[PDB]
């Protein structure tokens, strides 16, 4: 996002911001679902 | 980190930021810092909080 | 469950090929510790491979 200030913060900073913070909040909430869906309390993922 | 992605542009000024006792990183230096996370230790202790 | 990490219905019921037992966090750890206290004195350790390195150990068999 380059010279987007405050008052330019439109549908490409939405969609921006979905993907830098909404979706790899679903991503974390994926992973887990998935090991918990299989019992898997000894196997954390390590999130970078 | 200089080389590309969002911090490109950027790297004719990192000499004149250096000169200041700061350090700017290669994107392989950078990588082997992050690849240092993942040591056995650091998961371990990630583990742990 | 609690104590090695897998049940045994689970094994009853499909009957898996191989099972790892993943040692991550402090419930992993102290499977981990169950399975390094096992001895065959007559004092060798059996699971001789796991020690506070391993963060997994595999059964393995052929037909299940
Ligand atoms: N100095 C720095 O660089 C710093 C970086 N960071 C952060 O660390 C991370 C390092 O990445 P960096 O290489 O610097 O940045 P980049 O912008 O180069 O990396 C983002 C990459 O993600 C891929 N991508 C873009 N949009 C999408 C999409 N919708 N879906 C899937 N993939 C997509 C693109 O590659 P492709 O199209 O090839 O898949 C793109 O190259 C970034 O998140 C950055 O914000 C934080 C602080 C400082």
């Amino acid at each position: 996002e380059q010279g987007i200030e405050l008052e330019h913060i439109d549908s490409k900073s939405e969609f921006a911001h979905r993907i830098m913070l909404t979706n790899i909040l679903r991503m974390m909430g994926c992973v887990k679902k998935q090991k918990s869906a299989r019992g898997i309390e000894t196997r954390p993922a390590q999130v970078i | 980190t200089r080389g590309t992605g969002l911090m490109s542009a950027n790297n004719i000024i990192a000499e004149g930021i250096e000169k200041m006792g700061v350090r700017t990183f290669s994107q392989k230096e950078m990588a082997f810092n992050l690849l240092g996370l993942l040591t056995p230790e650091v998961v371990e202790l990630c583990q742990k909080s | 469950k609690d104590t090695y990490g897998f049940s045994i219905l689970d094994i009853v019921i499909n009957n898996p090929v191989n099972l790892t037992i993943h040692f991550g966090g402090e419930k992993g750890k102290r499977i981990r510790e169950n399975y390094s206290a096992m001895i065959f004195e007559t004092t060798e350790k059996i699971f001789k491979e796991i020690n506070e390195h391993s963060t997994s150990y595999t059964f393995r068999s052929e037909k299940g």
